[PDB]
């Protein structure tokens, strides 16, 4: 990689400040370059990873849905027909967000996920992994669709465990965990019922935890318990 | 659209 | 050029989807790719690369901005030296920046502004090599800074000149090059007086011919024209 | 800062 001559501390420090200059694509590939360094991350260096690859795929995503649905109206009954542009240009879109994915999926696989000698860390790595075969399954369509959505659901289903087991109900990996995991459920494999089942389930049991919190800790998760609130007010 | 969690977390 | 395959109306296309998914560097390089087919730009066409250049190296500015003064405050009395990390990822943002104004620069003398054969494509132009010398100039110290600010004067005061003899004073190609000119000597050629007095002048004389617009006319010529008047509220 | 032009004129 062409990271592989700047030290670790060098690219971890470069991503603070590409993530100050919203650079995330530089961001994404400092932390890239960090990673293949072979160490394991810290707690922040996890989050630069995440924060850095969220923004990236998320522009793509987001010009994805700005052109699929241009695309789907110029197939509409009585739209004109204008070439091959669109579609050329959505499928230019998805292969980059794919591209995206892959990488990510590929250094959580080598060595992030079985290197992860931590709940914490271990279920952070899962729930990246199920939210980018995710982000894989939302453009998927043809014969690997329903292998891209049961990859994702292996992952989610394998962090829910460990979560459970190892974590407190207000915990913020757990807590994001569960929400990404009820947006696959809803949005991706048209399960609704085990989406809201599992966002209530998740909000009522950290309502029931919140006791136990310092303040530091009692913001970080009511802000993702708001998230679950607010979703289950669009679903029910 | 749902709301999935934002990217970094605690 | 990688979009030397692609017909020149699928180009202006996907630019015009590019815009819409916010892809600038996409849209960049679909524009570098018409103008590359040879042919003149018209003013939809013309728009269309300024916004995509204007984006990507607005991003670029941005970011040199925000790391420059983290730079300077690890450079003051007192202030520790976090080693050369700073400096190197601005350096990086610096030379990205530079080859952006290279490219652009470039399409214009090759071969934009000679084969402009109305003084509204060649005042665009003219105005757009002024800027893109100015963007250099933000960044430029040693020696070439001088050259490269009175190449930026040379072009807009060619520019300010046609745009005399041959536009009206509330065209808006006419007041958006005048506000960009004493946007250079204030900020760049330390020429406050000079700002000052270009801008009355051309908001003054503006204003006097308005009453010959249309609505549609009316409404352009007035947002440049606020834009002037918030500058001078700023100079004096 | 100076605000310069918008990047689209007609
Ligand atoms: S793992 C300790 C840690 C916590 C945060 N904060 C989020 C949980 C809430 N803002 C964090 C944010 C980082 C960033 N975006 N630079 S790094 C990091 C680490
Ligand atoms: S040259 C005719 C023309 C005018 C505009 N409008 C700006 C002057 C005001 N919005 C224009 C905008 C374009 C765009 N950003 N897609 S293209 C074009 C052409
Ligand atoms: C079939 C599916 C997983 N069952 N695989 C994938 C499909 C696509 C769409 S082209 C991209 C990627 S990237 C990647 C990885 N693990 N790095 C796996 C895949
Ligand atoms: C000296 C100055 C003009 N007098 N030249 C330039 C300096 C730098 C800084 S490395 C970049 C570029 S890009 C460019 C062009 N016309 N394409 C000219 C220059």
């Amino acid at each position: 990689g062409a990271m592989g001559s700047m030290e670790r501390a060098s690219l971890i420090q470069k991503a603070k400040l590409a993530e100050q200059a919203e650079r995330y694509e530089d961001m994404a590939a400092f932390m890239k370059g960090a990673v293949e360094k072979g160490e394991e991350l810290s707690c922040e260096e996890r989050n630069l990873l995440s924060v850095a690859y969220k923004n990236v795929v998320g522009g793509q995503r987001a010009a994805w849905r700005v052109l699929s649905s241009i695309e789907q109206k110029s197939n509409e009954e009585g739209s004109e027909e204008k070439g091959p542009e669109v579609r050329e240009y959505r499928e230019k879109v998805e292969t980059e967000l794919q591209g995206v994915c892959d990488t990510v999926l590929g250094l959580l696989d080598s060595h992030l996920i079985k290197e992860a000698g931590d709940a914490e860390s271990r279920v952070f790595y899962l729930k990246m992994k199920g939210d980018y075969y995710r982000y894989l399954a939302e453009v998927a369509t043809g014969d690997d669709k329903k292998r891209i959505i049961d990859s994702a659901r292996s992952a989610y289903q394998e962090a829910m465990d460990i979560s459970k087991k190892e974590m407190p109900p207000t915990n913020p990996i757990r807590l994001g965990l569960a929400l990404n995991f009820s947006v696959f459920h809803y949005e991706i494999a048209n399960s609704p019922e085990e989406a809201i089942s599992l966002a209530k389930t998740t909000f009522d049991e950290a309502m029931a935890d919140l006791h136990t919190l310092s303040e530091d800790s009692y913001k970080d998760s009511t802000l993702i318990m708001q998230l679950l609130r607010d979703n289950l007010t669009l679903w029910t | 659209r749902s709301h999935s969690s934002p990217a970094s977390l605690q």
